[PDB]
């Protein structure tokens, strides 16, 4: 096949996926689109992306073309000119097994309501 | 000071995770509260971070994200994702203090690779990466990677030391052979500066690193003992591109 | 392919000049035609570009300037400014292709002093330069001073060695004891970047450079066995700056 | 079951100097035997420890010593020396339990100096080594000087109410003006810490009192708003300096 | 009291008439000169002038003026100036009877025959 | 500056075992000695002040004793710390007072020793 | 040739936000400046907005918002004009005195003089 | 009634900027708190409303922001382009209650060009506006230039008096040499309306205004004695155009 998944990076930190989305609008169609915000461990440099997977394998060239060095604004105005480029790793989540019996049911275990009990003491 | 929930998925990842306590810890994650956004994306966070692992401690993450995947399928392509973000910003903020922090990202990759969580196409994509992200293609230095600069050999290392002794067979073995050509080049192009003078020679650690790594991997290898001999071996390199691309 | 005087003049400052002595090509420099601007700007340029004389010769074309200025008073302030000019350009731009040129640019601007060109001032403030144009107060690496690059020690060292031993009496004597605290500092700035390791020692060439340049001048001062020591000199020396008014 | 001499030097200084007996208890010491090595010691060291003397009565043993020395010339000097170590050997060790006792030295450091028994020049030496004995220059928390420390500030602060008033002609007054710079720019840094958050913010009383002193020393000085305010103040001087060392 | 500044980082096709023009108007001076690009650096080149100010403090209006005021090449590419105190503070302050008489020597008579054919 | 501050010292160091290891010592007119005292129970370190007659001396004396482990009698560890004093005045020769070594001979001292004799 | 571009009378009683979310979507620009009416003329008040796109050829088309018809909450056609600025120049990047006439003599004597 | 911040820097502008204040307001207008949008932005429209400055005190604001620029290089570029809004605004609105104060906005922008804040396009660009904007090319007078409205030419001539005699050397020469072709017809069309009778004749002030003002920058010329004269110059001077 073609690759079909596009990474938006270097992207504000306090940029959030509603005002990605207008400044995106109107975005072609895609079965993908996730935004993920910044890690804060590497403190001065903090940037958000996201992932779009475009359903036809030719609209990259017009929105790439359109996006690729578009300048972003925070709060203080400082530039941050995106980078649109093919992501790096083309698998994205698949509609699918059955769910996970155990999901959600960590605060009734032994062994956390332990930690609990040596993590309530602290400081 | 930290939520409880946040500092246990610490314990299990950083310090609970052993070499045999691999397969308790996952079924202690299954337990996770996943539906809920905030603990999903904050363990994603933990798992990228893998500086906070013990370098020899890295391969556990990377067998139980193999496992978890079987239950929890985005959480594979989501951590994937973020170590791949990860090496591509160190080297473009390229800061002495992240060095362990990269050398770390690296191995992970690599180990990903070794439980199936990567193909090989991802491998060998980032290791051109590290030699031409930020390169001249005149081999004259640059902003992202100055002159008397050699972490991108020592990344370039950490990877195949991890998983390059999976390729040595049928395509695998040719895509690393084509690679080597090119980071040969660009290792000469590194010594061939003016900083390296009789006084201040190419840091011997170096071309130590790069020898035992190109022994492990292909022990017959022809060092190049030239620029100009890695030049000819890109140059017949690329005579084989226009004949498979139609073009000679 | 050049013209004919052009290619003398190179002659005398490039070949003749560590060869025969300095009168006899003082007097045929003299005869040039200096109310022509056209060969003045050359030979100007000929003297700033003096990575093309032998390094142990650039004494002779500071000690010929000293004299040709007796009769040419303008060439000797545009070739001073010409060199400190080349020394900044060349931590601009900071190229390795540049290296060799900015370590003779840096001798001749000692050999100008020993002979009476430039004052200690001019020598002092070219130092401190080296350790803080483009250099990040807080010792970060930064763009003109990259994590592994040091050859702005390699330039203290090559202006300390041609005329650092003239700076013991007097008041040059204390002004260069206070730049060697500030200079200590900033090789342990270097020295505790992260990218020297174990197996990746620091350049023992450049260790050595320094204990050698620092023997010759102070041969009681010890170089400093910490970052705190080092920190703690400035700031013991600043200190009492504020205190005495 | 002290001896008898000893209780009595305790008697002299921490209960009978109620500020008017002075220059009968000056006499009652000039009477003690100077030249044994001993005994002196002792009493030095008593003058040492004067966190034994109630805090508004210890300018009373300052000016006591400013007496003494036109008959014992060595214990002037012997005084000093022992109250300086005390400072500094209480910021190495910096335990709570002798916060009260650190204070008062202060105090009588400044005291000293008021009765022309130290120079300025030791009372900004030992202010300066407030702000930078054990403190990082990039301002973060060290082993020394934690997050939650702030018993330097209140140290910068005993001795400029006692000697600051007299930081206002001339050299002095200079003097003073770098230091608050630097001062300003300690403040500050403690401030930016991570530490500090809107359910457990600086301390307002350490505010109150960093603001208190600066306007009584000089009322038309603009306090920083700003880490970044102090840093260029800070900047601006040291520029200033540098072209005067070379 | 320093009077010498320097106008550095200037673009390489600039000359002394445009430059003057630039900054007009120039501030009284008894001493103006402007220097060309080296060439044998040949990626880094940059053209400069020197001003020596008879009244010292018409230079903080200059510097304020013209540091960092941005010139413009033939492609038109931007030279940001820089304007500071020139490193080296002096200033050009009978006449020689060789001058100019090179031409009529023996060396160098004797040199051409070297370097023709 | 020539005076010299010999600090963090064992607490039982006393000042001829000061002088002996401290052997050879260059010319200075001043040489204070300063035990620990009692009261600061767990932090008794003592000390030492030395005046230099050339201010050149403390480059070589520095280096040579700056970290200079000493060592206490039951096998303890003591860091010496070698810098200059801060307070940079010293004793110098001068008539002595009439009255000193005259206590134990006077009304007041009398009467307190018999507030004392009874404890 | 330019870039500069001027989108003027506007209603009064707008606001940037406003009027970035009728231009949306902008092309790209360096410059967006808006500046509300100046009050002197009561009876025309209009509001403006400066861009600086960093493409010069696509100004043809966001000049085919010339004559756009703005609108205010009150009910009234305000036709926007675009044209090029007759001023082209834009700013882009510290003094020691900003901020400091509170604390100047001067002006502590005009409040002597206000005040009171 | 008005805040005391905003009331001073009223009086640094409108009473204690005379010819040689200048120095003293500069300096005390760097300290005012530009970080502060709202400051900042009265300030620069109290420098747009330039009516209120006397006159001849006008060239003092221009010094003023030469130099105030050197410090917030941003505050120049509004107070440039709010000039130049309220000149074609001007225009536009064309009420006579805002003839001085229109007058005064023209006198501006050529003081601004005399302190080098704006370029000579700038200048020509608005010379030109003035008798283009508004105006029908066939000479019949329009909504925005009704017949005995004159105004135009007396804004053309506010600004030629006060940075025309620095266009004669150049490019800015030949610029000038062709708007005053252009200016010469509207004049005349202006002239050979049917409104001016013998007894309410062309006003001879204004006729005199341009005589005196084409004397000031051109002596070489004097303004065409006739309608098809201004025509056929017009005409030349295209044809020469289209002709090199
Ligand atoms: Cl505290």
């Amino acid at each position: 096949t073609a690759l079909s998944k596009v990474v938006i990076r270097r992207l504000p930190p306090g940029l959030t996926k509603e005002q990605l989305e207008e400044q995106l609008r109107p975005l072609p169609a895609h079965d993908y689109f996730e935004f993920f915000a910044a890690d804060l461990s590497l403190y001065p440099h903090l940037y958000s992306r996201a992932y779009i997977n475009f359903r036809n394998p030719d609209d990259i060239l017009l929105f790439r073309d359109r996006f690729d060095g578009y300048i972003f604004l925070d709060s203080k105005g400082l530039e941050y000119p995106a980078v649109v480029e093919f992501a790096p790793f083309q698998k994205i989540a698949k509609k699918k097994r059955k769910k996970d019996a155990k999901t959600g049911s960590i605060e009734d275990d032994p062994e956390y309501k332990k930690f609990l009990e040596t993590y309530c003491v602290e400081e | 000071k930290r939520p409880p929930l946040q500092e246990y998925v610490r314990k299990l990842l950083y310090k609970d995770l052993s070499k045999v306590t691999t397969e308790k810890v996952l079924r202690q994650m299954r337990k996770l509260p996943w539906q809920d956004q905030e603990v999903k994306d904050y363990v994603i966070c933990c798992m990228i971070n893998i500086w906070n692992v013990k370098y020899n401690s890295i391969h556990c993450v990377a067998n139980l994200l193999a496992g978890l995947v079987l239950y929890q399928e985005d959480v594979g392509i989501h951590v994937v994702d973020g170590v791949l973000e990860d090496i591509r910003l160190g080297m473009e903020v390229n800061q002495p203090k992240f060095n362990q922090r990269r050398i770390s990202s690296a191995k992970f990759l690599g180990e990903l690779y070794n439980y199936r969580m990567v193909e090989s196409a991802v491998i060998f994509r980032t290791l051109y990466s590290f030699t031409s992200f930020g390169v001249n293609p005149d081999g004259s230095p640059s902003s992202l990677d100055p002159p008397e600069h050699l972490f991108r050999i020592r990344l370039v290392c950490t990877i195949l030391d991890t998983c390059g002794q999976y390729f040595d067979r049928g395509s695998s073995k040719r895509k690393l052979d084509c690679f080597l050509v090119y980071f040969q080049r660009y290792v000469w192009w590194k010594k061939s500066l003016e900083v390296w003078t009789k006084d201040h020679p190419f840091p011997i650690d170096i071309d130590y690193m790069i020898s035992d790594t190109l022994e492990l991997l292909r022990p017959k290898i022809k060092l190049c003992n030239s620029l100009e001999e890695s030049i000819r071996q890109v140059q017949d390199l690329e005579r084989e591109f226009l004949i498979k691309l139609g073009l000679v």
